């Protein structure tokens, strides 16, 4: 069994403003756990993605399910 | 002449208009009714349980 | 600089109490002062601007104005009232002077 | 105040026809839609102003708290 | 008498108020108001009555007979729908009822307007006990916080609250009380718009041209009924599609919990209706300040009447101050807005800002643009 | 900071103005609620006779309430005592009270679910995102002991661990239970459960607005009638000079 | 004097189609009364409902 969900999911990964947003994302991810005294979340940085992978999985996510 | 035909036998008499608001509405709400539900489940195929029925009721 | 005239013009056309047909003095809002006013007002006069009053109303009630050339213009516009609304309110003044 | 002591009024003549002798909605076009837009431009620039006026302050507004609330890249560069 | 209509001591009260009643005959579509919030109060009262006949005013039974009523109840889902949305059309509509004489002069007619403010004032307060009944988050914290603020009356003041309500805090005691209170002002509602339009009937109805309508006056009824009955439908289109399509388009989520003593919900704001006030409370930071801008913020509309100075009554001949009056509801329409926002820089600002010039457009510039517009017509 | 990720928005195949709920999928819902839900979340105002004629038949609905036994009055010698459930009783609560649930979930609260869909800025939309939707917390963000990072929460600390995998359970219909599915199913019921009416109002909004649509019109042409008279009128004045 | 006065021209202007001169009012207003009354008919109806 495989959930549609991840299938439609790692397509959407892969458009641009979620490649765009993984990116953006990844480098504050990096940066924040680098250091050892920073007040920096990546909180921000990571919703932009969600909010953008998401979007796109929802235009199609209900298409496979029953 | 309907219309013609309609005043004359229908809207003349203040007597025949409201008997004929009565028969037009009972004749109107069987009809109208009827048709919207028609359109309303017919816009929601499969979904409702006037549809799925069967299936546990045997089928 | 720039004319209490040019400007009156201005406010003039720009109310607009004319694309109906009326003078001013139809417009003023009628309180005391102006009820005394009007029933000195000759016959002619009176006559005159109950029918303008009416037909404005009717175009008002249609959501119709008059066509551009029956326009008062400014120019032309007839203070009927203003002559007599003012001794109205002078003869006032005196009274309410005196009984002080 | 009833119907019979409104005014003095002289020298009117009225004249009007039936309902049933002429047309309820005439005229849609040959006098009808014009006059609409003969009013839509008449107020729309009296009307429209303030209303886009505060548009442009309720866009301004929320979109200045949405971005008062994300970091600016530089608050730490250390 | 031969009419036999006009000569029955309680028929002439009716063939002189919805026939036979002169109106005149460019009466504008903004009159059809009245209409709607008389016809909007029968609904109310019905739908209500309708409504109580299931509700249980409890701490413990509320919130829950509420819901029982709209599970159990037949068509109880309907009608409770109809009463709460229709709480909105009566504010809509008293607030363009509002407008229309604000904008036609229709101030001018002192008491038949005056009464109007106590309409105003009750309608509201009826809607603020009211929606205290389902006892939900909002229904609570809306109630303990908005009763709170008679605190600031000094002296007099911590022993009002404490006594308005039940003893100590929004409890039991005090959702009875509001309950009662909510049956018994809608009635006190339909007894007043009767002195309303009994003051009315003394002038005849102003009308979009402001002059004279003497000249020529329309049988109500041949004409006006008809009309507002067109009104009637062609607003209570919105009503139901809204009501019936987005039930809870504007009503807040938070109130669908039980309400809870331990949890504040974040954002505790009143009914949209009431939202342009509430804005223009939390205006000016001196609390006390703030109860009065707030109470002046409606007690305002008593002094309009005594703020014109145009010679003429309506300001279809005033374009300058017909935009003041357009830049005005914008105003008003901006104060809701800052209120549904939470308190903080980008509104706090634009907050106080149209709350001030709510105040001057109303006390300073209307009266002032009103003569220097008097002068512009050699005046 | 008050920072929040906010749900994206599914065609949910109830979404439509005139279009109702798929009560196959209810019935799918009302399962994963009762076979997994129903463990920590209370439904107080439904009742396994709503069931009956809308995603459950009589009889199979009347079994569905015996599987579970509640208590109820005094004896005749005044006690509470258990019994077979039958088709009025309201669905189970879990907990005997709020603090004994409390206690039982690691101080957090599990909801009652009876409104939940309207309870929350979303409904759906929101339920759904939030049940398929847990993730390792993002760097400088650390969660504490018992509570798990969800973006779509507020705070992105719930009590309430991840409840829906693959699986887990197994729609008799026969579907593939993938926890996307699965939690499609639970939000469409939560629908149901939080405004039965649904469909019913739906159709009833339908048969409105083609009222409207008649009845407006025909006032209308009447309002236009009656008034012609007016709107046609022509004045004329004719003082004598 | 009023023998100096006409009735103005609704004619085309306003009256329906079924009203010119030369023709009598009368055969064809029976239809016209028919087609108001009818629109008004159905509203009472549609409202009963
Ligand atoms: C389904 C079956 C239902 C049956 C149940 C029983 C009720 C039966 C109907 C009884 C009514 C008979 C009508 C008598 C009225 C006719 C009439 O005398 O006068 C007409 C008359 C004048 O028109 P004329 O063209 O001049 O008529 C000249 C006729 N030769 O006045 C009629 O307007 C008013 C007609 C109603 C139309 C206006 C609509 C008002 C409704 C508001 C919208 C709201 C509805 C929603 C909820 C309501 C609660
Ligand atoms: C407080 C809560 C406030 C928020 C409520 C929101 C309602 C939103 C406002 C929608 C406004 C729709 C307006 C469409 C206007 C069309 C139009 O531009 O033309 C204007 C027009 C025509 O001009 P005339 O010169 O008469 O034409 C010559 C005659 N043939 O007439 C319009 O007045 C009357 C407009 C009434 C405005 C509605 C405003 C309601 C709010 C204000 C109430 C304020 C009072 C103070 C406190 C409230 C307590
Ligand atoms: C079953 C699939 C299921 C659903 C559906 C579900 C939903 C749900 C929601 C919507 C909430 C509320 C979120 C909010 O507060 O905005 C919520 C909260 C909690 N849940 Fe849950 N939940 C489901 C199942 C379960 C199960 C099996 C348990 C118990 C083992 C459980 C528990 C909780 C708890 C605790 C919360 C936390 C609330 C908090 O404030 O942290 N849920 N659930
Ligand atoms: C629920 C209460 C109210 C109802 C049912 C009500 C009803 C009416 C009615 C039946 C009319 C006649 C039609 C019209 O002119 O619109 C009317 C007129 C009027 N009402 Fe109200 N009213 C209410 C509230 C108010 C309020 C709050 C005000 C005051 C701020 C007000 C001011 C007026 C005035 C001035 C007139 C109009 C005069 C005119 O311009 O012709 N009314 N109202
Ligand atoms: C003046 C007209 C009225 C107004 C402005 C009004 C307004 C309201 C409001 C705001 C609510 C809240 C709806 C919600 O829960 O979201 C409400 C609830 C209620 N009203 Fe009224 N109401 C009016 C008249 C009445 C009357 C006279 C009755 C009956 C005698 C009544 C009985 C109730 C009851 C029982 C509730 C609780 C049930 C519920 O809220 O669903 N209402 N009313
Ligand atoms: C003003 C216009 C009012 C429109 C009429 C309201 C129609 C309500 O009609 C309702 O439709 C439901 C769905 O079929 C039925 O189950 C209800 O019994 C019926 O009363």
């Amino acid at each position: 069994l495989v959930d549609p969900l991840t299938t439609v999911r790692e397509q959407c990964e892969q458009l641009e403003k979620c490649v765009k947003a993984r990116e953006r994302l990844e480098l504050c991810d990096e940066r924040v756990s680098s250091r050892s005294q920073t007040e920096e979340d990546c909180t921000e940085e990571l919703f932009d993605f969600l909010h953008a992978r998401d979007h796109c999985v929802a235009h199609k996510l209900f298409n496979s399910l029953k | 002449t309907l219309t013609a035909r309609l005043y004359s036998l229908l809207f003349r008499r203040t007597s025949t208009f409201a008997l004929t608001i009565v028969v037009g509405a009972l004749l109107f709400e069987r009809a109208f009714d009827q048709g919207a539900d028609a359109i309303y489940e017919h816009i929601n195929e499969g979904k409702l349980w006037k549809h799925i029925k069967h299936k546990y009721e045997n089928k | 600089s720039r004319w209490l005239e040019g400007i009156r013009k201005w406010y003039y056309n720009a109310a607009g109490f004319n694309k109906y047909g009326l003078m001013r003095d139809d417009t003023i809002y009628e309180n005391d002062d102006v009820k005394e006013a009007i029933r000195r007002l000759p016959e002619n006069l009176y006559d005159d601007r109950m029918f303008r009053i009416k037909r404005a109303l009717d175009l008002n009630m249609r959501q119709q104005i008059l066509p551009k050339e029956q326009w008062t213009k400014y120019e032309e516009d007839v203070p009927y009232l203003e002559p007599y609304l003012k001794e109205v309110i002078r003869e006032r003044k005196e009274r309410e002077e005196w009984d002080k | 105040r009833q119907f019979g002591h409104l005014t003095r009024v002289r020298h009117l003549i009225t004249y009007s026809l039936s309902p049933f002798e002429q047309r309820p909605f005439p005229h849609y076009f040959s006098k009808g839609v014009p006059n609409v837009w003969r009013r839509l431009r008449a107020c729309i620039l009296r009307v429209a102003p303030p209303f886009l006026a505060f548009y442009l302050l309720y866009t301004w507004g929320t979109q200045e708290f949405e971005k008062s609330k994300r970091k600016n890249p530089a608050a730490y560069v250390n | 008498a031969p009419n036999i209509r006009k000569s029955h001591p309680l028929l002439k009260m009716i063939n002189n108020s919805l026939i036979d009643l002169p109106a005149p005959s460019n009466i504008s579509a903004w009159w059809n108001f009245g209409s709607l919030l008389a016809v909007c109060l029968m609904t109310q009262i019905l739908t209500g009555l309708l409504l109580a006949m299931h509700y249980t005013a409890d701490t413990s039974l509320a919130f829950s007979s509420v819901a029982h009523t709209c599970r159990n109840v037949q068509y109880g889902w309907l009608i409770r729908n109809l009463h709460a949305n229709g709480a909105s059309f009566f504010f809509i509509c008293i607030f363009l009822h509002i407008g229309r004489g604000l904008y036609y002069g229709s101030y001018l007619y002192k008491e038949t307007w005056n009464t109007g403010v106590i309409l105003l004032l009750t309608l509201m307060a009826t809607a603020f006990v009211g929606y205290v009944l389902p006892w939900g988050q909002m229904s609570f914290w809306g109630a303990t916080v908005i009763t709170n603020l008679f605190s600031a009356i000094p002296y007099i003041g911590h022993t009002l609250v404490e006594w308005a309500w039940g003893g100590f805090s929004v409890d039991n005691p005090t959702l009875t009380r509001f309950f009662a209170l909510h049956f018994l002002l809608p009635f006190a509602i339909a007894g007043i718009t009767i002195i309303h339009l009994t003051f009315l009937h003394e002038s005849g109805s102003n009308n979009p041209l402001g002059i004279s309508s003497d000249s020529d006056k329309i049988p109500f009824h041949p004409y006006y009924s008809f009309k507002d009955i067109l009104g009637l439908t062609l607003m209570l289109t919105p009503f139901l599609t809204l009501a019936l399509f987005s039930p809870n388009l504007l009503g807040d989520p938070e109130n669908f919990t039980p309400a809870n003593p331990l949890v504040t919900p974040p954002h505790i704001k009143p009914e949209w209706y009431f939202l342009f006030a509430y804005a223009i409370l939390r205006s000016i930071p001196n609390k006390l300040g703030g109860v009065l801008a707030l109470a002046a913020s409606v007690l305002i509309l008593f002094l309009i009447p005594f703020l014109h100075k145009s010679k003429q009554r309506t300001m279809t001949f005033r374009p300058l101050s017909q935009t003041l009056f357009w830049l005005l509801v914008a105003n008003l329409l901006i104060l809701t807005w800052i209120g549904s926002q939470p308190v903080e820089h980008p509104f706090i600002i634009i907050g106080q800002m149209a709350s001030l010039s709510y105040f001057t457009i109303l006390l300073i510039l209307f009266p002032t643009i009103g003569t220097l517009e008097n002068k512009m017509l050699n005046y | 900071s008050d920072l929040e990720l906010h749900p994206p928005s599914y065609p949910w195949s109830h979404r439509g103005p005139l279009s109702s709920l798929d009560h196959t999928s209810i019935r799918r819902g009302f399962q994963v609620y009762k076979q997994v839900c129903s463990s920590c979340h209370s439904m107080d105002y439904v009742a396994y006779r709503h069931l009956v004629g809308v995603c459950y038949t009589e009889d199979e609905a009347k079994a569905l309430a015996e599987e579970v036994e509640v208590q109820d009055g005094p004896n005749e010698d005044g006690e509470m005592f258990m019994r077979p459930g039958k088709l009025s009783d309201y669905f189970p609560k879990p907990y005997p009270n709020p603090e004994a649930a409390r206690a039982a979930n690691n101080g957090a609260l599990p909801p009652d679910l009876s409104y939940i869909v309207r309870a929350r800025h979303g409904g759906e939309d929101y339920v759904f995102s939030l049940l398929t939707g847990y993730c390792e917390p993002p760097t400088g963000v650390s969660v504490r002991e018992g509570l798990y990072f969800n973006p779509y929460f507020p705070g992105q600390a719930i009590g309430m661990a991840p409840p829906i995998y693959n699986d887990v359970l197994e729609f008799d219909d026969g579907t593939p239970a993938t926890m996307s599915q699965v939690a499609k199913d639970v939000c469409t019921f939560l629908r149901w459960a939080a405004e039965p009416e649904h469909d019913h109002r739906k159709r009833m909004g339908l048969k409105m607005l083609l009222m409207m649509g008649l009845l407006v019109p025909l006032v209308y042409y009447m309002k236009r009638h009656k008034w012609s008279v007016l709107k046609s009128r022509k004045l004329a004045y004719r003082p004598p000079k | 004097s009023h023998t100096d006065i006409k009735v103005p021209n609704f004619s085309d202007y306003r009256r329906p189609p079924d009203d010119y001169s030369t023709k009598s009012s009368r055969e064809s207003d029976p239809s016209r009364k028919g087609f108001s009354y009818l629109v008004t008919a159905v509203t009472t109806l549609g409202v009963a409902y």
